């Protein structure tokens, strides 16, 4: 549960990142962003 | 039954010197009313409406409880209302505090 | 200095400065000369309400029926990994000094 | 419990920013994205309204200088 949440934490950071770089656009940060949530939603 | 407004309990299960003062305080111990963390309640008059000023804080409980307006109750405690209703709802309760 | 409580078992124990932990009132008397609990509960009182409340302590106690095991009960407490003799001695002599 | 706390008047009113608009923000802002305030993902507001982590939320006060007074958390794991 914690380190799920961390990881979380830790890729919505890096998504961030990445998007704050101009290194992806906006459509697919946004697919990123939630995959990860539908993704790591599960173990809650 | 004993008397109008008196009774006894008889204990036959139990044999023991010990525990029977201990089952004593518990009878003596049980809530008949109420909800839990209120010790008396207080009806006043603020304006042309009735309000009840209460010595305990439970927020779920009386929420629970018919006749209560939820969308307007306040209490004094800011840990109680930030885990029931929210971080916005404390820092307001906060400023409104202080 | 002595210090005598209540506890919520309605049990009395006395423990001072000396002694460690509590040691229970019935178990004091007996080390004192108070051998039949009808002693004890004609000593703290004549009432037959005050007198009831006595029996937890006394049973408490009903293992202890002589003023030699409740002696050395007490040595016990104090003396650690000794023989009886000098034990009992110890608890006594320590009894009548402080 | 089913009770709605939406409604109470102790509670603000939050909404939750498009991706456009936060990175606007961010970028006028000249800061990393959780230099904002924190908001748990498990805040009843917040869960209320499907907050995700990574989201940012934009909240609107009551305010007796201006009205209507708007900032911003982020949401955080919790």
């Amino acid at each position: 549960v914690t380190i799920s949440d961390i990881e979380m934490l830790l890729k919505d950071t890096e998504i961030w990142d990445k998007l704050l770089r101009n290194e992806l656009s906006i459509e697919e940060a946004k697919k990123m962003f939630d995959d990860v949530a539908r993704s790591y939603s599960k173990a809650d | 039954d004993n008397d109008e407004y008196s009774f006894t309990i008889y204990f036959e299960k139990i044999d023991s010197i010990m525990a029977l003062f201990k089952m004593r305080e518990k009878i003596l111990n049980t809530k008949i009313k109420g909800v839990k963390g209120i010790k008396r309640a207080i009806v006043q008059k603020k304006g042309d409406e009735y309000v009840i000023i209460t010595d305990g804080s439970n927020l779920e409980g009386i929420m629970n409880v018919t006749g209560v307006d939820i969308n307007k109750i306040q209490t004094n405690n800011i840990h109680e209302v930030e885990e029931v209703l929210g971080i916005e709802a404390a820092r307001e309760l906060i400023s409104r505090e202080i | 200095q002595v210090m005598i409580e209540r506890l919520k078992d309605s049990t009395i124990q006395i423990s001072f400065a000396t002694v460690p932990g509590r040691i229970p009132f019935a178990i004091i008397m007996r080390a004192l000369g108070f051998v039949t609990d009808r002693d004890i509960v004609y000593a703290v009182s004549l009432d037959p309400q005050i007198q009831n409340e006595l029996l937890p302590s006394l049973e408490q106690a009903s293992s202890i029926t002589s003023a030699e095991e409740a002696l050395d009960f007490i040595g016990n407490r104090v003396a650690i990994g000794q023989k009886r003799e000098n034990r009992i001695q110890k608890a006594e002599q320590v009894i009548d000094k402080y | 419990k089913k009770i709605d706390i939406s409604n109470h008047e102790l509670v603000p009113k939050h909404e939750i920013l498009q991706l456009e608009e936060a990175y606007k923000l961010v970028k006028e802002l000249g800061i990393k994205p959780e230099q904002l305030p924190w908001i748990r993902a498990s805040d009843p507001v917040a869960k209320s309204i499907g907050a995700k982590p990574g989201d940012i939320i934009k909240i609107t006060r009551k305010s007796p200088f201006t009205g209507e007074s708007v900032t911003y958390r982020y949401v955080i794991t919790g």
